[PDB]
């Protein structure tokens, strides 16, 4: 986040299709969370740090 | 130029165009770099001098398109190889000489010792007669 | 078995160094049991158990 604090590099990465990739990884994260909920109800705490950071 | 490539160019152009009037801001060179082609600072500075008039919100896609046609990843540089032979020959020697090359070298911040300038010229001279005309530089560029 | 499949007993968490060491101890106990049989002992030696244990 520090390296892309300028909209210049945000737009550059946008040209490389970073948002689709991030959204794709966000999409995968929520599917993984649903798999976890179908699995044993483990109360993980950092549960969603990756999701929150990608969002 | 295939429609695929020109579409990609306009896609990046718009991504960097915040004006919304099909004119980039600063981010013109950034579109250039993102579009795969990686121009050196000199190449970029030169392109900006080409669009120095107006620009920064007045750079139309055709303008940038003409710029990239002039240099599609520098695929065709022959038009400017003879131009550089003329520039390198500041005294218009008509042949490659170490002094003018060393001058060009020092002008680029490269303080080549005669020893290096020498290897350079020796390699540049196909017949090793002390004189290197357009043909020898063109053969180097073909190598 | 449907209720058991839904939920039954308790399970350990991931990266459980403590439970991972407990499973290692169970492996040691099982291998000490198996090694008694000479054929099993030779098979385990051929596996490479000695180097792993060392
Ligand atoms: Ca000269
Ligand atoms: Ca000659």
């Amino acid at each position: 986040q520090k390296l892309i604090t300028s909209a210049h590099w945000k737009v550059y990465l946008a040209a490389r299709g970073v948002l689709p990739y991030v959204g794709n990884l966000i999409t995968k994260e929520i599917a993984r969370l649903l798999a976890l909920e179908e699995a044993t109800l483990s109360t993980d705490l950092q549960q969603g740090y990756a999701l929150k950071s990608l969002t | 130029l295939t429609e695929e490539q020109i579409a990609e160019f306009k896609e990046a152009f718009s991504l960097f165009d915040k004006d919304g009037d099909g004119t980039i801001t600063k981010e013109l060179g950034t579109v250039m770099r993102s579009l795969g082609q990686n121009p050196t600072e000199a190449e970029l500075q030169d392109m900006i001098n080409e669009v120095d008039a107006d620009g920064n919100g007045t750079i139309d896609f055709p303008e940038f398109l003409t710029m990239m046609a002039r240099k599609m990843k520098d695929t065709d540089s022959e038009e400017e190889i003879r131009e550089a032979f003329r520039v390198f020959d500041k005294d218009g020697n008509g042949y490659i000489s170490a002094a003018e090359l060393r001058h060009v070298m020092t002008n680029l911040g490269e303080k080549l010792t005669d020893e290096e300038v020498d290897e350079m010229i020796r390699e540049a001279d196909i017949d090793g007669d002390g004189q290197v005309n357009y043909e020898e530089f063109v053969q180097m560029m073909t190598a | 078995r449907a209720l058991s499949v839904l939920g039954c007993g308790h399970t350990s968490s991931t990266k459980c160094y403590g439970c991972a060491s407990a499973v290692t101890e169970h492996c040691i106990t099982l291998l000490r049991a198996l090694a008694t049989n000479p054929a099993l002992r030779h098979i385990l030696v051929s596996q490479g158990l000695i180097r792993e244990l060392f």
